[PDB]
């Protein structure tokens, strides 16, 4: 029954402040606040944690994973537990936040963007029901991630890893809808020639900055470093970007493109068309260093893709008599 | 202080002497202005013009040209006061009674409308001379953003006629002066920011009141104050311009500086020189296209085409346009451009092809203002929908055989003949190629392009679209309609 509503989807304590001051083990003391509340106020108390959650995501992150993500994952809990008994409130609220998101974005650029925001929107993405296709806050929040991959610029590696992030989290709520983006391929481009910039063959791609790029310094082996996913950590020290830490942003790149073109990209023939450039880009990986791995795999996963479909026509357009 | 006291002695008055007293105490303060740039001279500011209004309403070689020469003294240091927020708009104030005296008393025959051309000089060399760090070299937007001559513009030469006239005259005299047409020149964003404020007097919708009492035929000639305009635009734009500040040249050309031009020869010859023009900058790239527009405006003024319109204009399509903000503007003139029947197959498929990249390329909402003019295209052209369906790649389940297995045959050598680097639409065999790009933006994460996708899938009931509500489209803009 749930696999069918998500398929027909698919198809068709009070104030903020005064509850994070309380809480600065805040976990077990906002279970038991809202035990004590259970025993509009639940609506109030899952506001205020939802609040203090944002904000310990948002603010550091330098507790590991036993200690900070166990937390999160405990705050998580605890919001998703009073999430299937208050829906309206939620929603209300996740409006709020993607309003002032949407109004810090108009007022600054890039200094009003927080780290907390693809944590807010990771968790909106497991409260509420991915595969809705016409949704009061799933929509949004994809309309905003879409506006953000389109109209912010890269030129750092806080930058990249922030549309790395974003990236992942479109595929995320992607994953059971499986839906083509014109913007997530741009901003894989996009990602593909400011690393590649160091260029003559993709001109019309309009990369922001040229001092990005990524020499053949990393060796790329089976000991390189993961995604290690930290929005903080990555973001508080990408000031001194390495060519370690470059590659692995760049090697994380590749593979969620990879992911995406054979999970959403490998339904559509004419992606191969849109696939064109980019594979002949990591063609272009593949005369950059000639050592990497996941540019031959990606390659191989084009051609394969090309040769099964068929390229052929699609039309219709009928019509006939009446009753 | 010590200013309020002198201001009330010159008030209360030998008045002669109190005048000379009020006179050289204004000179010295206007001396102790530079000083003061790095309440007391306004109040100086306002004694002084106090002083001039009764020395102008009281006196007219030592009781009427002593009188004059003190008056001259005090605007000549008001004049270097501002040309070396309060200060400035005292200055104004100053500079509009000095003006109104001498258009008032200054005349030697009353009866005839005389306005002084020297005071009028040295107050636009004084202001001209003015030049400020943030207000030359705009980056987020505009030429000038001023703080005294911004003020002036609004306030004063887009409230009068013959104040407009008059500055024109005098940029036209200065024009002659080497040293005057140099400092004109240097500060071009002084004319830009006139030019756009859209105060002249050739405009017939705005009308200006007269500032001084006696009009010095001011409405006598507009051909004259056209060709002023003309010479003054000819000689602003001869060079020393910025890249934004080329493009804001070129939108005023396009807007509002066409209208106002005399003689469109060399309007026209701008246009068609900045529209070829392509350099290595990314921001240049776009900038001949709206010049092109302005072309357009050629195309609406003279009967002179330009050599391979349509081949500029294919080659003129790219992701950067549709990044930039005036895409709007470059898809009207495309639109507008693709409505004649002259156009052949070729040509549109190659268009086709190449708005369907663009979409592929993009955000939502340049896909969202490219769909309506696919759609319009197919509603015109009905070979285009050959290019939305095939007949002969279609199977039948009353049909035999040997059909399907000669289209089977077919489709297993179906390749695409499209070439994308080739820039003459004619040559582009778009046409032999499907649209499969369509089908890659119909499954999107926005409504509305989906409803734009099904309604082109259905056949088409209504011939006019209605483009223009569904134009102006940005994330913003889409934002604001999902959430209301």
């Amino acid at each position: 029954e749930l696999e069918q509503q998500r398929l027909d989807r698919m198809n068709g304590r009070t104030h903020d402040a005064l509850l994070d001051q309380v809480k600065k083990h805040p976990k077990i003391v906002k279970n038991i606040i809202k035990a004590y509340q259970p025993k509009e106020k639940l609506g109030k108390f899952t506001a205020v944690l939802l609040r203090h959650i944002i904000f310990l995501s948002n603010q550091n992150y330098l507790k590991n994973v036993q200690s900070f993500k166990r937390t999160q994952n405990a705050l998580i809990s605890i919001l998703k537990s009073l999430s299937e008994k208050y829906n309206r409130e939620l929603s209300e609220e996740c409006r709020d936040y993607i309003n002032e998101m949407q109004a810090r974005y108009k007022k600054n650029h890039f200094d009003a963007l927080s780290n907390g925001d693809l944590v807010f929107f990771s968790i909106i993405g497991i409260l509420f029901s991915t595969s809705d296709q016409y949704h009061l806050v799933i929509t949004p929040a994809l309309i905003l991630m879409s506006q953000f991959l389109e109209q912010i610029k890269f030129n750092s590696l806080k930058r990249i890893a922030f549309g790395a992030v974003l990236v992942r989290i479109v595929s995320q709520y992607q994953r059971i809808s499986k839906r083509y983006i014109p913007e997530v391929v741009y901003f894989f481009q996009k990602i593909l020639l400011t690393f590649i910039v160091e260029p003559l063959d993709f001109e019309n791609i309009r990369l922001d900055s040229y001092e990005l790029g990524l020499p053949l310094d990393v060796d790329f082996t089976k000991k390189r470093s993961t995604i290690i996913p930290l929005h903080t950590l990555s973001t508080m020290d990408t000031e001194a970007h390495p060519v370690d830490q470059c590659v692995s942003v760049l090697l994380n790149v590749m593979e969620s493109l990879d992911a995406t073109i054979s999970t959403v990209w490998k339904s559509l023939p004419a992606f191969n068309e849109i696939i064109l450039p980019i594979q002949q880009l990591l063609s272009a990986y593949t005369s950059k260093y000639s050592d990497f791995e996941k540019p031959r795999n990606i390659l191989n996963k084009v051609e394969k893709l090309t040769k099964f479909t068929e390229h052929i026509p699609l039309a219709l357009q009928n019509h006939k008599p009446v009753s | 202080m010590v200013l309020l006291i002198s201001e009330i002695k010159d008030i209360a008055k030998k008045q002669y002497n109190s005048i000379i007293k009020l006179i050289n105490e204004l000179v010295i303060p206007e001396n102790v202005t530079q000083l003061e740039e790095d309440f007391l001279v306004m109040s100086l500011f306002q004694i002084f013009r106090k002083l001039f209004s009764r020395g102008d309403l009281t006196l007219p070689k030592e009781q009427f040209v002593n009188w004059c020469r003190k008056v001259y003294e005090a605007f000549k240091t008001k004049l270097l006061a501002i040309i070396s927020t309060s200060l400035g708009l005292d200055s104004l104030d100053v500079y509009l009674q000095l003006a109104e005296l001498e258009s008032t008393h200054f005349a030697s025959e009353k009866g005839a409308p005389f306005f002084p051309n020297k005071t009028f000089r040295k107050l636009i060399i004084a202001l001209w001379s003015s030049n400020m760090g943030e207000i030359e070299d705009v980056k987020s937007s505009g030429a000038s953003e001023n703080l005294i001559i911004v003020e002036f513009t609004e306030k004063y030469y887009t409230k009068f006629a013959d104040i407009q006239y008059y500055f024109q005259s005098e940029f036209n005299q200065l024009l002659e002066d080497p040293a005057y047409q140099d400092l004109l020149l240097k500060n071009v964003g002084k004319w830009l920011a006139l030019v756009n404020h859209d105060k002249h007097c050739s405009s017939v919708d705005a009308d200006l009141e007269i500032f001084v009492p006696n009009p010095p035929q001011a409405i006598e000639n507009e051909s004259k104050f056209k060709s002023n305009f003309e010479k003054n635009w000819l000689s602003l734009l001869n060079g020393q311009l910025s890249l934004q500040q080329y493009k804001s040249i070129l939108l005023i050309l396009h807007k509002r500086i066409i209208p106002h031009f005399h003689t469109p020869t060399k309007l026209m010859d701008f246009l068609t020189d900045s529209y070829n023009l392509q350099s290595s900058n990314k921001n240049a790239g776009v900038v001949p296209i709206l010049a092109l527009n302005g072309l357009f405006e050629l195309m609406k003024r003279f009967n002179l085409e330009y050599p391979n319109f349509y081949m500029k204009l294919y080659q003129i399509i790219n992701p950067d346009l549709m990044h930039v903000k005036y895409r709007a503007r470059f898809f009207r003139l495309m639109d507008v451009f693709l409505s004649s029947t002259h156009l052949s197959a070729h040509l549109v498929a190659s268009f086709i092809k190449k708005l369907a990249r663009l979409t592929l390329e993009s955000p939502p909402s340049a896909i969202v203002t490219v769909i309506p003019f696919i759609y319009n295209l197919i509603r015109k052209h009905p070979n285009c929908m050959i290019m939305l369906h095939n007949p002969a790649f279609i199977s039948n389940p009353f049909q035999t055989p040997d059909q399907v297995a000669n289209l089977k045959t077919l489709k297993e050598n179906y390749v695409d003949p499209f070439d994308v680097h080739e820039s003459d639409p004619e040559l582009t065999h778009a046409l032999d190629s499907s649209l499969w790009e369509l089908a890659s933006l119909m499954e999107h994460y926005h409504p509305n392009v989906a409803t734009l996708a099904k309604i082109f899938a259905q056949p088409f009931k209504k011939l006019s679209y209605n483009m223009e509500d569904f134009l102006d489209w940005n994330y913003d803009s889409l934002l604001n309609a999902e959430s209301s």
